[PDB]
């Protein structure tokens, strides 16, 4: 077997929103998984004093979107393997095997299995297609609006059938690190 | 700490609170959550660990952090929620199922909370789902949060906090917007009235070439200070890195007891068994034959029934909730 | 390549009435359309870009809307230095292409 | 505000070459796109070409009948845009206009941009 | 403030309470419910308005109006309710779903409590379930209670009470009866041992004739109250229309926000679309043709899911949860 | 483009109201029946009662303890906004028509719905109630209201009540007509019309 | 007012606590439960009933008895129950519906509390099913539990406790062993270092040849006192009947309200009938004809609908809800 | 009319308490299991458990700890109201009663109970005896004790529903509204009357 990626609940945070609402912003394209800019006008924002933006008028917003790693992922995590009971894609999931076909790494598929990847867990080099998009602020204090389909490791949690320890033949356990029967 | 923008108030309508959960995570096997608050627990006014009290923001235009004893929290979901642990931002609970959840500070008659959503259910480690765990039963491999306080499962970031602009340091009389800093505070000030003006001032100052009070902006230097990377406050121009803090109460491994269902009765019939079963709670029954086809079958089965299977000559093999590999022929 | 249209190209009124301009693109771009307008012999000034919020330097009176293939630029009042022609660009993909525009004059 | 002048267009000999001058200023010129906007009498605006800032390499895209034959050439230590044009057509006869281009949105890294500032416009006549 | 006979008393059994519940609206779509009880609230003892305290109806033999204070009183379902605003014989509360509506009062020690049956339900506005008023969202007509109490939603009406019989005002004692009002209030009695007899006694007066105590009747004469309109109580004579006062609480029409859905993601085939979905919670979808024949489809959608719908040449309308109605159109693409 | 038909308002329903006044006692004579005309009324004689209020004498002469209850219904005081109107439409100005030649209309949300006629009354079902204005005294009903004999020693007066048919309507309202429509039209109201109807 | 090995205490694992429920009780008609716990209510330090204040032991090491009051005792499924009445070792408490039972004691911060599993359900009596029992009925049969404190519902068996040995009994120096018993109170100690020993002592005793403390026990001789069959407590050699006490609170019979509904409009066609129904709540239906075959249907009905029945020249009988059979031909 | 059969008591039945005796540890030797007249008396011996009580101690033998599982069942103590009877009856003086009917609580069924005797669990008639007072009980309810887990002291027992409760809930509709005829059904004694 050969690791191509591994894959987790991804934690959706937010950087703090830039309103310099006189002249305009300008962000810059970073390599975070999932990196998303977008300058939004008119808001008027609110804080607890109530007035933090001089030119109520000719107003910009700055907001950034990427998804990160969740802390818990470190032991709620899933393996993608390449490699008979076993099929040719293999999933692991906490020594349980199940025989999905993942999509391959680089075609990551919103709302299914695999939306986010890297080669580990300590990685910087992640990849992320989780259908994330930015909307228009409309209430008068500040935060941030975004849309998002949801976490495909849940939602192939929640579908993922037995494991091959009681779905392969010939009566044999499927034992892991290393896979094996 | 910071202050934000609390998706349910006390009334109706959303507000500012000190106590936002801005994420909740509900992943441990015993059904025990972990909630984070924008404010710290733990810390005195000054910081230093002391455990019975904690600290927060104070509802003035000067700003400044108060403390209050730790006696007076208070997280219910559905019923009132049991704490366990604390060190800084965190806390942990253990309660059953609501549709949303809450921690709850009583300052006397004022009475503040704030309320996320958060679709928590009683979880199970097992084959069988359980109320509480029995006094009997196998010892099984599970994930808990840990009770200790000193561990460490990863790290979020803080930067430096941005303009906290009021609009009580600002006045408006005969025309002429008016700035008072509070006492020994410098407040520094930009707007545009004409031309660019910066300065620093702490002293109620004139200022020219003004006429509406919402004209201008004055927020004080807090440079001392640490926020989280939160998407409701305003942060400083050079949004670098520079600290990290723990993430406290590990998911980490140990064993759990799980109950045992009772032993069927096997009835054996040409090339074919009977299951009879007993079963307060849904259990799950899962049988392969041992030839070439699985022919794999699961059932969640409630009450007391029949099934019935077919033998081969390969044999079959069934698993009844949390018991051993049972084999025939 | 991406096909702008303009249409109409002939939409002179009067000062306050009702006025709808409209720029189709060809494939399905998401919300990137920049609204331009052309004082004579002067150079081209933005009004609205991302298609849905107002740029700082232009007053509150101008407004738009719309993703996909059909798009709009509301005028709430014409008052008479409007007199211009309006312009739609896409910054989606090479090459970034205007429309013919609308020759709007007030008289 | 944005400054942006024209200057170093005349009348030129057709199939020869020329260098004009945008002196950009007023904003932070390492990071900045630069868009250039051609305007033909009879036809409505073309456009030439885009460059990038110094962190992406200064790398230059074109249209498609000025690819292989004009040339944007910045650099930082003075602040100018230039355009080495070379093998004038009869079609090049046109006024000519620089702009600054700040990005709006960079979707999965790739930066998308408007085009924000102008200059006054120069005309160049290419004929005999 | 008369008292009622309350469906559930606290321990299990119905039985007289001044705090009865007579019926219960709960047609607010915000989810708040508001009550008419049968004591009055937001008025002291000689009948000023005021915030802090209410009056009720004592459990003594003389009927005089006692008052306790606003931190006393409780309203639940199945948790603690929270209150909003009261005036007079009207309730208004937050409250969570449940299966009945509960009033207390929590005198110290002595608790009484008044339960009545109401299938209470939590109920939203637009086309998807949603918890709480979300940040973002577009905005949509919705009706709630009007929070101020000035305000008028209807008129009850309420007359003069009738003859309230007790048992503590006549003694039967060596083969007499007799009567003892309290001290300088006029109390009527009316009885028959033999020819029918009505009078008037301030102090303590012996009939003659009489010998078991269940055969007279001996009430004070009380004009300067008034009573709604209750099964519960035996009406006066003259039960004519005396007077209206006003219902607080108005719904009002007003605006409310509604959050919004995932957009769906489009896939092309020949003579049809196929839409992808995404939703945490179920949300409506409706589609219908663009020709001759309609063709409604409804189904409420939770999870992540597809649907297939067949589009003609005359088109096809899909409207997703609250958003705007994208009309399509199918090509001849064989 | 608008395609409105002609409109006259027919009744006005919501869910009803059940007030019940305060029964009446006759010690030992006799009440007889009287004719109201109020909405859904009904009145009869029972025998002997005895009630119970708080001192166990309510009452002298026991036997032919006959008691008078009423009942009656009315208008809810939340009636002006939630309620549902009855409308007849007639041709409006290839001719098409998306409404029915029945329409009821609710909180803008319209319906081609069949209603029975003015006094046409059906218990359970819609129109349980008709009058022809919300503050109208002319409220009309027969929502087969029956009464029952109290037994127990307290004063208190029963009754089973059909289920409003308007609730129930508004269970098994179904689809309305907005997103429904052929032709591809929403449906405006106040007046009620079809707008920018493309046939 | 002995202690038991509770399977859920006060933060998640299983421990000793005085207040376990040994077995519980729900089949009264109207909802109530009897709970049976470890402990005893309703004496005084003599033994003398006094009902303001009951029995536990402590959790030390002399195990002698403390007292606490009604006011500090809570008994709750899902929200609160109301306490109906207490003799000693069985309880009586009106509950809402849940999943488990609880009883607890809050001695100021000492929150004891004890969980076992019962599902209670919400049960009623008669054909109609109600939220509570109306103003308005027939008079019917159920069964009740006795609010009367002296009933007699059938009887319970108790024993001599069995030896209760302790560590803090012993104490280790210099790798010896020594039995400290509390003073004024004779404790039997037993050793085995080679030779089985038994013996008496009351004072500060050496005991010689042994090395470490895991091999020696001691008990004081406590005969003064009588335990119930509790499965997690050892019992005594001679282990025979010796004390009787009552099982109050019995099941007795009485008379119950229960709802009536409303009466069908009978709509008559040619051998068949029509039931036009009204009803908010499920109700039972049971028809039957006259016939050499009854064609016995029963059903639950919510909501309002139409059945239709054929009725033949024989007859029929339909019973709806609790009403009177009307009979048909 | 009054048709009455002639009918016997086999036995009574109702939900059962499922009592434990307390467990007994031969701290260092061995025992075992005696053979007593309960009603499902089951007894097995286990080997070293070493137990805790409250203090951490209770023997001074690691191995040879033997101990001493009992458990049994008798009548629970509500079973004089809420019992079921089964009846067999004869000739009848048509009859709408089967040859053997179950009365509890005033309703009849005509249910085919097992002998006494004939005994699986998990149905109805999972506890005869004569009587409510009778102590000659005898039981088979499938109890079967398990081996102790933990340190703390318990004594383990994996058993099956209640065949009674079982039997309630797929109890069906009595005979009062079931038998043909038109015959009102009426107990003490079994009879049917207007039929
Ligand atoms: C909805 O329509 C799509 C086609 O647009 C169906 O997709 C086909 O599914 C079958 C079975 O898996 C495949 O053999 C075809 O190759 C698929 N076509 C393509 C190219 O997508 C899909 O099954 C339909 N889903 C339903 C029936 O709801
Ligand atoms: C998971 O999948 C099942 C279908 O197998 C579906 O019924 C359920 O709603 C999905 N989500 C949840 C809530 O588990
Ligand atoms: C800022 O305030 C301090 C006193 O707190 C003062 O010493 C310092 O000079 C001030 N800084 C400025 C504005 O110069
Ligand atoms: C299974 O088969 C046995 C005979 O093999 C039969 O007694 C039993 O009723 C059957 N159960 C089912 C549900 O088929
Ligand atoms: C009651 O009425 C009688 C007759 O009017 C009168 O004489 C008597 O003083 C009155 N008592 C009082 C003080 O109410
Ligand atoms: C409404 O009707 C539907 C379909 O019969 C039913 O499922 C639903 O429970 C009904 N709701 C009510 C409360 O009437
Ligand atoms: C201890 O034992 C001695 C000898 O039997 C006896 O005299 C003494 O009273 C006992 N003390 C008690 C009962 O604690
Ligand atoms: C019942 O009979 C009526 C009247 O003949 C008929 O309209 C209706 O369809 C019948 N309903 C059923 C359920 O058979
Ligand atoms: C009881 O009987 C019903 C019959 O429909 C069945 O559905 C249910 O599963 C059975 N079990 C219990 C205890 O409810």
């Amino acid at each position: 077997t050969n690791k191509e990626y591994v894959t987790c609940r991804f934690h959706t945070v937010i950087p703090s929103p830039q309103v310099k609402c006189c002249g305009s912003l300008e962000c810059k394209a970073s390599s975070k998984a999932d990196y998303t800019c977008r300058v939004f006008g008119g808001v008027y924002p609110f804080m607890w004093g109530g007035a933090q933006c001089f030119c109520d008028s000719e107003n910009t917003q700055l907001s950034e979107a990427y998804v990160e790693f969740a802390p818990d992922c470190t032991i709620d995590h899933a393996v993608a393997l390449k490699v008979s009971p076993f099929d040719h894609k293999v999933v692991i999931r906490k020594g349980l095997v199940y025989n999905y076909d993942f999509p391959e790494y680089g075609a990551m598929k919103p709302g299914a299995f695999g939306d986010i990847q890297a080669s580990s867990l300590d990685a910087t080099d992640i990849v992320a297609r989780t259908d994330i998009r930015l909307l228009k602020p409309s209430v008068k204090n500040i935060h941030v609006p975004y849309t998002q389909a949801v976490s495909g490791y849940e939602m192939w949690k929640n579908n993922s059938g037995r494991p091959l320890q009681e779905t392969a033949p010939f009566g044999c356990k499927i034992e892991v690190e290393p896979l094996r029967a | 700490p910071y202050l934000g923008f609390c998706p349910y108030c006390r009334h109706s309508a959303p507000c500012f609170s000190p106590i936002k959960i801005e994420n909740v995570w509900d992943e441990s096997d015993d059904g025990s959550i972990r909630i984070q608050v924008s404010a710290q627990f733990g810390y005195n006014q000054a910081g230093t660990a002391d455990v019975t009290k904690f600290r927060y923001m104070s509802f003035d235009h000067d700003h400044d952090i108060k403390e209050d004893s730790m006696d007076k929290i208070a997280i219910s979901t559905s019923g009132p929620c049991r704490r366990l642990g604390h060190k800084g931002y965190f806390l942990l609970a253990q309660c059953p199922p609501g549709d949303s959840v809450t921690v709850s500070i009583t300052s006397g008659a004022s009475e503040n909370s704030c309320t996320v959503e958060k679709k928590i259910r009683r979880k199970f480690v097992g084959r069988e789902e359980y109320l509480f765990p029995p006094v009997h039963g196998k010892l099984v491999k599970c994930h808990v949060y840990d009770h200790l306080k000193e561990t460490s499962a990863g790290y979020i970031t803080m930067h430096r906090p941005g303009p906290h602009a009021y609009k009580s340091y600002l006045e408006e009389a005969s025309g002429e917007v008016y700035i008072k800093p509070p006492s020994g505070k410098n407040v520094t000030y930009e707007c545009k009235c004409g031309d660019y003006s910066t300065g620093i001032v702490s002293t109620r100052t004139k200022m020219n070439g003004c006429t509406k009070a919402k004209q201008c902006i004055a927020y004080k230097s807090d440079q001392t200070k640490w926020v989280f990377n939160s998407p409701d406050l305003i942060r400083h121009t050079d949004h670098s890195v520079q600290g990290k803090l723990h993430i406290p109460f590990r998911l980490t491994p140990t064993v759990c007891p799980v109950p045992l269902a009772h032993t069927p009765t096997v009835t054996k019939w040409f090339k074919g068994i009977t299951l009879h079963l007993t079963a307060t709670r849904p259990t799950l029954l899962t049988t392969r034959k041992l030839g070439l086809r699985a022919d794999a079958t699961a059932e969640w089965i409630t009450g007391t029934t029949s099934r019935n299977f077919s033998v081969g000559r390969e044999g079959l093999e069934y698993v009844w909730g949390n018991h051993e590999p049972v084999r025939v022929w | 390549d991406i096909q702008m249209t303009q249409s109409p190209s002939s939409l002179s009124a009067s000062a306050g009435d009702r006025v709808t301009l409209t720029c189709r693109a060809s494939q399905a771009i998401s919300f990137y359309l920049a609204w331009y307008q052309q004082k004579p012999g002067k150079a081209p000034k933005r009004l609205i870009y991302d298609a849905s919020e107002l740029q700082g330097g232009v007053p509150s009176r101008f407004s738009g809307s719309g993703s996909g293939t059909d798009f709009t630029l509301s005028i709430n009042s014409l008052q008479p230095e409007d007199s211009a022609t309006y312009f739609c660009l896409q910054y989606d993909s090479p090459p970034f292409t205007f429309g013919p525009g609308t020759k709007v004059e007030i008289k | 505000e944005v400054q942006l002048v024209e200057s170093g267009a005349g009348l030129v000999q057709p199939g020869g070459s020329l260098r004009l001058s945008c002196a950009a200023s007023g904003f932070t010129f390492s990071d900045s796109w630069m868009s250039w906007v051609r305007q033909s009498p009879g036809k409505g605006l073309e456009w030439v070409g885009r460059i990038k800032g110094k962190p992406d390499g200064e790398t230059a895209a074109y249209a498609a009948s000025v690819k292989g034959r004009f040339s944007i050439s910045r650099d930082d230590s003075k602040n100018t845009l230039y355009l080495q044009m070379n093998s004038l057509k009869t079609e090049d006869t046109a006024v000519y206009y620089c702009t600054r281009d700040d990005r709006t949105s960079c979707r999965r890294g790739v930066c998308y941009a408007a085009f924000h500032s102008w200059g006054q416009g120069v005309l160049v006549t290419v004929s005999s």
